[PDB]
């Protein structure tokens, strides 16, 4: 709630597949109407190879988010790497006693080399599920029968890129407030790999 | 001692002992700041008695300061005092 | 010295322990002996009182905290009292929350760590008073010892007070008969009299001396006060 | 815990008194002289700062000197430090009273209250008191012009005359001869002056070694108006008494 | 200073065997009790002409149905008197009925265990325990006429006499001989009197000695200084004509 | 008050006893370390000894990576280490939420300071004994070594060592230093800056340590990483491979 | 915390704090109390030996606590400050609450009851001072004298005398009272005061204050002319009975 | 459990002395040498600069540090005490004048706020008081160029030259006969290199002395290149080369 | 020398505290324990004292549980260890509330070393007089730790600790050799029984009651259990076999 609030671009998911887990988003921020940043990154990490989808106001977000970063600097170095069900727990508790001046929608994704990749889904409110992948903000509606069918399971690294990139941009098109940059983080044994796709890009593609 | 004093002290203590061009007064002015007349020959004399234990004839002021530094401590102690370092 | 490490309580000394924590497990013996009995469905507690002078009337040594259990002290009271309340306090809740009667072992566990924290404290001070809690819950028949360091020991059989290691031997000679006597209340209880006379040397026992608490399977917590423990001698 | 690392100093003696308020007058006794000679038209007040150089600033003559209202001053004998808490709090005590009632403060409820705070520190907290004696140069319209002294102990008593900090003795003694009843201001810079030459040993009176104010009346100044005299002012009423020597 | 915590051999406390020390040096109370009333007596003791003598007394009166007299330090005995009546007070608001004298001295026992540097078990706000006992003398529906000895000490013993103070060696002995199990109010009083007299070194009058009495239809009842003197003049005249 | 040396109170010469015991023993654990910085890195090596077969060396720690990219040495036990780790790890993360930057050795060796200097003021609580060796390739500095000592007293170097062979590295990198006329030596390879440490090492303390008895951190652009046994072995035997 | 032990128990049954109270009293100036039958009397030191005091603006020994009652003390003044005030404090919380005049017994339990605490709690010290509390109830005409140490303890007594010499002023002031026949007339009864009172100061009629107290808050403060006079006919009595 | 230390640690003595203060002062007395100038057309103050290693970097080092943004502050005694105690000064400057009554404390007033907190410690317990003496040299532009001395204890007093630390008397009777005022600042940087080898030997520097001059002004100081709206620092550290240059002007 | 035999406020030239070392003194002055860490596993087991048949079985075992998965077994003095595993508890709940996750060993390890540590940086805290020696298994792999009363702690292969720590560090030395790490989990029930009958030869006093609990991912699945029945009692005949007295 607060006072105040920046709008956003309401199309985040969290797609696993075989080398791991591939988080993708889209960012563009208003004021209003005013198109206060073309390009911005929704992206945020909370450890290296654990990112999470923000979602709900900007102002929020940010709030709980840093609360969760410094828990989670402190936990990796003391207690060894952090698992999502680790982050998805933080970022509930938090928000369940705050649920009367915060409002949060956070996929955490992340990538473990233990237990594989890992979606944990945060609703509005504060909760924590497991999915198996999943799709909130709320352009997530209208791609719920395509991303059923083709996930898949072991998907191949480029399948999954494509398939995000589909996702994302069928949801751009319908909904009004999603718009500007994808930018996706895939999340392998291999590293943290960044892609950014301007506007013009996906909307053929 | 002064620094002039210390000086004249290793010099003559020196003159004793092996001695070549390597015998650097310019480096011990630094090492010592005012002990006694009674302290700087004493460290001279058992210094060039030391090296030729650790079977040394030549005295250099490389064997002076290898003999210095482990009469001095066998501890650790972290700069000098409290009052400024 | 003695009066190096005796001042406060806060220091550890080459003993293992302080002094003053070895003078609260002296004081106990000082007080009224107190025996512990159980034979595995019922747990007997046998209490000796004593008063001051012929005008004065006796000092309760059997405090009631439930209506299925009760404890016997023995040293100082003052700190008997503000335990028997903590244990009220901890019973009630337990009542209030859990629905749960509260275990032996689970209030002596609390109980002990109460203990460390009083020990730790400088102004604080070891207790100065052993105890002997009895009941049955639901993980039978219990005795348990406490002592006012945080030691807490469960037991068949056991003394606190005034020769307590001459109890003992009596004890552990009759042991395994009566507590295989298993659904006979009366047998139980007469041993404990029968054991607390021979304990004494230098007293005697009198009907008004003794007063007998049995907890058990089918005996909430019931006192046999005055008169009544005459037929159990 | 404490009580084996630690004492008790703020407990009584077998004489009654306490240790570290004894010892404080002590302090003060060592400490640079206040001097202070209430008249009728005016206050005069005298210090003698206790060694001055030229390395030192002899310009700053308000270094024991302080005004705590436009009405009331104090002289200081002891540290700075020490009386630098009770200046600050008894100006803030001003304009409580002020704010109040619209009219400031007597001198004598700031004085009760001043020992009261004093006597707190021995009294309770097992604290450390100050080390420092206070001259109240000061005013009513109930009592005229007012003159105190006040002591770590808390005790207060009303003066027209009084010293304290070291050579106490010598001019109290000159003074109480030379004093009259009733007189002005410049009859009582006379007194003070040929006092303070023969309190300071040698030739060594001099203004830059004096720290001099009067409060007078005036009628080109305000009713009560202190001047805190600055060299210059003492250089003249050297010459004038012509007591330099 | 001085341990709080710091104990004898036999575990006996410092602060404990000191409280014993102050008790020892006040002025006799005196208690017995008996099937119609609970008699306490002092001795006031004093006596001169700037002296206010009357208007000083040691029975204090804590209840409609509680008095205290004591023996030890009085100054003490104003703060256990504080807590006291607030424990009272409250507990008759909240059920309407008479509190138990036993009750009373286990509540004012908390408060007496307060002294030194704090527990992290209770927070010891004092400084050193109360160094006064008392005989605290009441009645109640459930247990009729009591008369009850506190010591500062934690202790609490219920009796059917009890002496305390100075002269309690002496005192205490008298007592036993004199009590009787069909002892009545009326006696007891008198007896009072007697011991009273023969322990002092002086002539007993009500300017030296306060009575006081409890009867069920009248509660906790001073014994007033013209009744008591006509006692006193009853006694002096009886006695000197046993010589 | 109490004494010198029984709490934390000045000395009679206005010296802190504490502080200068705090300097003395702490570096006599068996423990010596040195720090020297590369070109695009910066090399520790310190001693890491196991005395049983029975003690997994894994968990015996004495390079701590504070952050991923920080790296902190500590000279001195394991219980003064471990408060002085949750210290630093603190100061490392709230650095990084609050002013959203990574933290810097310098900050967090000046905070730790005056942190120390605090709890030397008190009297219940100790200076750690502790010698905390800050590391890291800064962005905002190039390689960095800044190191606190135990009296709040700290300050930056360019090459430290610590216990009582402090003689003997110093002169090697001096003489050294002022030949190259560079406090750093220039070569990208992590490898071959670790290889330049040995030598001085080597000669300095007149000994080589096994795999187990080394522990050897390494500082680099974002990333701070421990050697592995097998590493530190591979290093020992390259320079053995030039011979 | 200090809360902590500041005042502890003698071997003896005493606390050593109270009985280094009583000291600083004795080293002390003199109050005394005399009582009428009509007036309660209350002398007060001023024994002013420098003259460079300014004597109305040197503290007095008189405070009210009540319009109808006085205290009056022997001791450290910055102490008595502390208590004055709390019991002044007093007077008005009774006066608010219970919408009746003070009675003096209940003041007299609240003096004694500051400095109680003050020995029983820990961290604080009980005052230098003894004080006299005297005065009249409401509509009542007979005398109240009060005596409370700083112990806490508390007693009434018909006179009492504190302070340096306490044994020579109670010792004479026994032998020129009765309570059957107390005087009635305000001029024996006080010259009898201003008697005691100059025997203790040496020199004084200047400095010995007298401060007479009639039923209700008629309260009367002699002044230097009239006392000199007392003591020149003190002078010729004391050559009536050579 | 925890504390309950609130016994004050600082007590009197049979003399009217105050022990903690008086050990302080010998730590104070064998710090390092230090002195403050007050030019006239300036305040120069220097410091020893001190080296605890030549592989050890001395940028870190404090020994001149910036109070507010006209004054700086040296100091002889205890290097822990003085850092923590620079730090307290600053806070408290920074936030209760510099937006209330628009600009930094006065001198004196500075002065008299670290009076307050070296008292603070010293007559609390819980913590032994500072042990530290500093020369607090400054310019206000309402006061112009001071120089104060302020004392372990927190008293304080008006110089306007000094010194303090080891070797101090002998210092002060070079720069007495030196400089009575009137006297350009670069002529007191020069006084002040002469005072400082005749109170130091053994090996003597410009680089072993830290200077600090409070003194000048650049537009660098005032912080930007533009407009004037105010006037900005006047605090300016002199790096080494350029004191070796004074070193070498006679 | 002194003031660091009541106080751990202020730090000894030695580098040790004479209190400290007292603290460890207590610890050889109890029974022994051990631990045994195993190819998947923890093995724990202790000599539980029998002194009268006044004593009842399984009701003062001295392993007590954490968690779900740590076991937690100590020498010294009895209050010590069960105050100290009170606070590991509470943090355990905490940690598991919050996190979503179980405590981990490492985790517990740095918990209690923390609470020891403040008591050691404190003269008005008295610290703990046990060590104990604790372990499980967790997400990320075997561990057994040892807790120490200094607030020294690290990860072993195998420990001992108690009067009986130096012929349990023998038996167990031999045993750990022969094998890689400790075999089975199944073994170490075997092997642990011969370690605790060597260790008994230091007590000979008293009769001992062998208690022996486990935490394997292979043979118990994650949760710490005790080993009583069938497996019990193969060990005591295995022990008494190759051991023989």
């Amino acid at each position: 709630l607060k006072k105040g609030e920046v709008s956003l671009g309401t199309s985040i998911m969290a797609v696993t597949f075989k080398d791991g887990v591939i988080l993708g988003a889209d960012s563009r921020t208003t004021t209003g109407a005013y198109i206060a940043n073309r390009v911005t990154d929704k992206l945020t990490r909370v450890h290296d190879k654990i990112w999470c989808c923000r979602s709900g106001s900007a102002a929020d977000t940010q709030a709980i988010a840093d609360i969760v970063q410094y828990h989670l600097e402190l936990y990796t170095s003391q207690y060894g790497t952090p698992s999502t069900e680790t982050a998805a727990s933080v970022f509930k508790e938090l928000c369940y006693e705050n649920k009367d001046n915060l409002t949060a929608g956070i996929i955490v994704a992340g990538y473990d080399d233990k237990n594989k990749g890992e979606v944990y889904t945060i609703p509005l409110g504060g909760s924590v599920h497991k999915l198996p992948y999943a799709i909130a903000g709320s352009g997530s509606t209208f791609i719920y029968g395509y991303c059923d069918k083709n996930f898949r399971e072991n998907m191949s690294k480029e399948e999954t890129v494509d398939f995000i990139k589909h996702s994302l941009s069928q949801a751009i098109k319908w909904d009004g407030s999603s718009g500007g940059v994808i930018r996706m983080v895939v999340l392998t044994a291999a590293g943290v790999e960044r892609l950014i796709f301007y506007p013009d890009e996906y909307e053929q593609l | 001692r002064d620094r002039r004093e210390r000086r004249l002290i290793f010099g003559t203590i020196a003159s004793k002992m092996s001695l070549a061009p390597e015998a650097d007064l310019d480096s011990l002015i630094i090492r010592n700041d005012s002990l006694s007349g009674a302290v700087i020959a004493a460290i001279m004399q058992e210094a060039g008695l030391r090296a030729v234990r650790k079977n040394r004839y030549v005295i250099l002021q490389s064997d002076l300061e290898e003999a210095y530094a482990t009469q001095v401590k066998t501890d650790n102690t972290v700069d000098k005092f409290d009052f400024y370092k | 010295f003695r009066n190096n490490y005796d001042g406060d309580t806060v220091t550890f000394s080459p003993t293992g322990r302080l002094f003053q924590v070895e003078y609260a497990l002296e004081a106990i013996k000082q007080g009224s002996v107190t025996v512990g009995l159980r034979s595995n469905t019922h747990a007997v507690l046998v209490a000796l009182k004593r008063n001051a002078d012929e005008l004065s009337s006796y000092q309760k040594k059997i405090i009631k905290c439930d209506e299925h259990m009760g404890l016997s002290l023995a040293g100082l009271a003052p700190d008997a009292r503000v335990l028997s309340n903590y244990l009220r306090q901890q019973c009630n809740y337990s009542s209030l929350v859990f629905n749960r009667k509260l275990a032996v072992e689970r209030a002596g566990h609390l109980l002990c760590d109460k203990a460390q924290k009083n020990t730790q404290s400088y102004g604080g001070r070891p207790y100065g008073v052993g105890l002997l809690i009895i009941g049955y819950d639901k993980s039978g028949a219990h005795l348990l010892e406490f002592q006012p360091s945080g030691n807490v020991t469960e037991l068949y059989g056991t003394a606190i007070g005034a020769r307590s290691q001459g109890a003992k031997t009596y004890l552990e000679r009759t042991l395994d008969t009566f507590i295989k006597i298993d659904g006979n209340p009366d047998e139980l209880i007469k041993a404990g009299v029968e054991a607390i006379s021979q304990s004494l040397r230098d007293e005697s026992l009198t009907v008004d001396n003794l007063s007998i608490a049995i907890v058990g399977k089918d005996t909430p917590f019931t006192i046999y006060d005055g008169e009544a423990v005459a037929k159990y001698i | 815990g404490s009580r084996r690392y630690d004492s008790r100093t703020t407990i009584f003696s077998p004489e009654g008194r306490l240790y570290q308020v004894e010892y404080a007058l002590e302090s003060i006794s060592h400490a640079g002289t206040a001097i202070g000679i209430m008249a009728s038209d005016g206050i005069v007040l005298a210090a003698e700062r206790k060694v001055t150089s030229t390395l030192l600033e002899q310009d700053t003559s308000t270094e024991k000197l302080y005004k705590l209202n436009d009405k009331i001053a104090v002289a200081v004998a002891g540290l700075t430090a020490d009386a630098e808490i009770l200046i600050n709090t008894a100006r803030i005590h001003a304009q409580n009273y002020l704010k109040t009632y619209n009219e400031d403060i007597p001198v004598e409820i700031l004085v009760r209250r001043l020992s009261d705070i004093k006597q707190g520190y021995t009294q309770h907290g097992g604290l450390r008191p100050f080390g420092v004696s206070f001259i109240y140069a000061g005013y009513d319209d109930r009592y005229g012009y007012q003159l105190y002294t006040s002591n770590p102990s808390g005790n207060y008593t009303g003066w027209k005359a009084i010293s304290v900090g070291a050579n106490t003795s010598a001019a109290q003694t000159l003074l109480q001869m030379d004093y009259k009843d009733d007189m002005k201001v410049d009859d009582a810079i006379e007194l003070a002056l040929k006092t303070l030459s023969k309190t300071t040993d040698s030739s060594a009176l001099t203004y830059d070694r004096l720290e001099f104010a009067t409060i007078r009346k005036g009628a080109n100044d305000g009713e009560v108006y202190q001047k805190i005299f600055k060299p210059q002012e003492i250089k003249d009423i050297l010459v004038k008494t012509g007591i330099t020597k | 200073d001085r341990g709080v915590s710091t104990f004898s051999p036999e575990g006996r406390l410092f602060q404990v065997e000191y409280s014993l020390e102050a008790i020892k040096l006040g002025s006799t109370a005196i208690g017995i009790a008996t099937k119609e009333g609970v008699v306490l007596g002092v001795e006031k003791r004093a006596t001169s002409p700037l002296l206010e003598s009357d208007s000083i007394e040691k029975i204090v009166e804590i209840d409609r149905h509680i008095g205290c007299a004591m023996s030890g330090l009085t100054a003490d005995a104003r703060s256990m008197i504080e807590h006291a009546r607030t424990a009272a007070v409250t507990h008759n608001l909240y059920y309407d009925e008479d509190i138990n004298v036993e009750s009373l001295t286990q509540s004012v026992c908390d408060l007496a265990l307060r002294f030194g540097e704090g527990a992290s078990g209770e927070e010891r706000l004092m400084s050193r325990p109360f160094g006064v006992a008392l005989l605290i003398a009441g009645h109640d529906a459930d247990d009729g006429y009591q008369l009850f000895h506190a010591e500062p000490s934690g202790t609490f013993y219920r009796y059917n006499a009890k002496a305390i103070g100075s002269g309690s060696e002496g005192a205490q002995a008298e007592l036993l001989n004199e009590w009787h199990s069909s002892l009545t109010l009326k006696e007891a009083e008198l007896l009072v009197l007697k011991i009273l007299k023969q322990v002092m070194e002086e002539k007993l009058d009500e300017n030296n000695a306060q009575l006081s009495c409890i009867t069920k239809q009248d509660g906790f009842k001073i014994y007033d200084n013209e009744k008591t003197a006509e006692l006193i003049k009853e006694l002096k005249e009886k006695e000197a004509a046993e010589s | 008050a109490g004494y010198d040396r029984h709490i934390t109170i000045f000395s009679p010469e206005g010296r802190l006893y504490q502080v200068e015991y705090a300097f003395k023993a702490t570096n006599q654990t068996n423990i010596n370390s040195l720090a020297v910085r590369g070109k695009d890195c910066t090399v520790v090596i310190s001693q890491k000894k196991v005395p049983d077969k029975l003690l997994d060396p894994t968990t015996v720690s004495y390079i701590f990576c504070i952050s991923r990219t920080i790296g902190m040495v500590v000279n001195g036990p394991i219980p003064d280490a471990r408060n002085a780790a949750l210290r630093a790890k603190a100061e490392a993360a709230e650095f990084r939420y609050k002013y959203g930057y990574d933290m810097p050795c310098d900050v967090l060796a000046k905070r730790m300071a005056n942190l120390s200097q605090i709890y030397t003021q008190r009297a219940y609580m100790r200076p750690l004994g502790v010698i905390l060796t800050f590391v890291s390739v800064d962005e905002e500095l190039g390689p960095s070594i800044y190191k606190t000592d135990p009296a709040g007293y700290y300050v930056g170097y360019k090459a430290t060592a610590t216990g009582p062979k402090q003689q003997e590295i110093t002169t090697n990198l001096e003489n050294h230093f002022k030949k190259s006329k560079i406090d750093h030596i220039n070569e990208e390879s992590w490898e071959k800056v670790v290889e330049f440490a040995i030598t001085h090492m080597i000669d300095a303390l007149g000994t080589e340590f096994s795999k187990n008895d080394l522990e050897v951190g390494v500082a680099t652009k974002d990333k701070f990483f421990t050697l592995s046994a097998e590493n530190i072995e591979e290093r020992l035997v390259a320079i053995a491979e030039q011979d | 915390g200090y809360d902590r032990a500041l005042s502890i128990f003698s071997p003896d049954g005493h606390i050593f704090q109270v009985e280094y109270a009583l000291e600083a009293v004795k080293r002390g100036t003199c109050a005394v109390g005399v009582k009428g039958k009509n007036c309660v009397v209350l002398g007060c030191e001023r024994r002013s030996t420098l003259k460079l005091q300014d004597t109305r603006i040197t503290p007095s020994k008189v405070s009210k606590i009540d319009s109808h009652v006085v205290l009056s003390f022997s001791g450290l003044n910055a102490d008595s400050r502390i208590l004055i005030e709390k019991a002044r404090v007093e007077a008005q919380s009774h006066r608010l609450t219970l919408e009746d005049p003070v009675t003096v017994e209940y003041l007299t339990r609240y003096v004694a009851g500051v400095q109680q605490r003050y020995t029983q709690s820990g961290g604080v010290r009980p005052f230098g001072v003894s004080t006299l509390i005297a005065g009249f109830d409401p509509r009542d005409d007979e005398p109240k004298l009060y005596q409370t140490e700083p112990s806490g303890i508390y007693s009434s007594w018909s006179a009492q005398t504190i302070g340096r010499n306490s044994k020579t002023v109670r010792e004479f002031l026994e032998k020129n009272y009765d309570r059957k026949e107390p005087p009635a007339t305000v001029e024996e009864c006080v010259k009898l005061t201003v008697r005691s009172l100059l025997e203790v100061v040496q020199t004084g009629a200047k400095n010995i204050e007298i401060t007479v107290v009639k039923p209700d808050s008629d309260i009367v403060a002699l002044s230097s002319e009239e006392i000199n006079q007392y003591v020149t006919q003190i002078e010729q009595e004391k050559q009536e009975q050579q | 459990m925890t504390d309950r230390y609130s016994f004050s640690l600082t007590t009197f003595s049979p003399s009217g002395k105050l022990g903690q203060i008086d050990y302080a002062l010998t730590a104070v007395k064998q710090g390092v040498t230090s002195l403050g100038i007050k030019a006239t057309n300036g305040v120069v103050i220097a410091t020893e600069k001190k080296s605890s290693s030549p592989l050890a970097m001395s940028e870190t080092l404090s020994k001149v540090s910036l109070l507010t943004p006209d004054i700086g502050a040296v100091y002889s005694g205890m290097g822990p005490d003085y850092r923590v105690l620079v730090d307290k000064s600053r806070k408290v400057a920074h936030t209760s004048y510099k937006r209330i009554y628009g600009e930094y404390p006065p001198t004196k007033l500075l002065v008299s706020e670290v009076a307050k907190i070296m008292q603070e410690a010293t007559q609390s317990g819980g913590v032994r008081p500072f042990g530290v003496s500093l020369l607090i040299a400054g310019h206000d532009e309402f006061n112009g160029f001071s120089l104060y001395q302020v004392d372990p204890s927190g008293s304080y007093f008006p110089w306007k030259a000094t010194a303090i630390g080891k070797g101090s008397v002998a210092a002060k009777t070079f720069l007495e006969k030196r400089w009575n005022d009137e006297l350009e600042l670069e002529d007191a940087i020069h006084i002040a290199l002469l005072t400082l080898k005749e109170s130091v030997e053994g090996e003597f520097n410009g680089d072993t002395i830290e200077l600090a001059i409070i003194g000048d002004e650049n537009p660098d100081l005032l912080g930007y290149t533009g407009i004037p709206t105010d006037k900005g620092p006047r605090f300016r550290k002199l790096t080494s080369q350029e004191i070796n240059d004074r070193l070498e002007a006679l | 020398g002194t003031g660091y035999d009541l106080s751990n406020s202020v730090f000894s030239p030695d580098g040790r505290n004479f209190q400290v070392e007292y603290a460890v003194k207590a610890v050889e002055n109890g029974t022994t324990s051990i631990g045994i860490k195993c190819n998947d596993g923890v093995v724990f087991a202790v000599e539980k004292l029998i002194t009268s048949k006044l004593l009842v079985p399984q009701k003062n075992v001295k392993i007590q549980v954490v968690d779900r998965h740590i076991g937690c077994v100590y020498s010294g003095l009895i209050p010590d260890g069960r105050h100290l595993v009170n606070r590991g508890r509470e943090e355990a709940a905490s940690f598991k509330k919050l996190y979503k996750t179980p405590i981990p060993i490492p985790a517990f390890a740095d918990r209690l070393g923390q609470y020891v540590q403040a008591h050691t940086l404190y003269n008005s805290v008295r610290p703990f007089g046990v060590s104990t020696i604790f372990g499980g298994v967790d997400k990320n792999g075997a561990h057994l730790y040892m807790l120490e009363p200094s607030g020294s702690y690290w990860g072993y292969k195998g420990a001992a600790t108690g009067k009986g720590r130096q012929s349990a560090k023998a038996e167990l030395e031999k045993l750990v050799d022969h094998h890689p790490e400790g075999l089975s989990a199944r073994e170490a029930v075997k092997q642990a029984a011969k370690i605790i009958y060597l260790a008994h030869e230091d007590n000979k006093e008293k009769d001992f009651e062998l208690e022996i609990s486990w935490c394997s991912l292979s043979e118990t699945n994650g949760l710490h259990k005790f080993v009583k029945g069938d497996l019990l009692q193969e060990a005591i005949d295995f022990a008494q076999k190759e051991i023989n007295g």
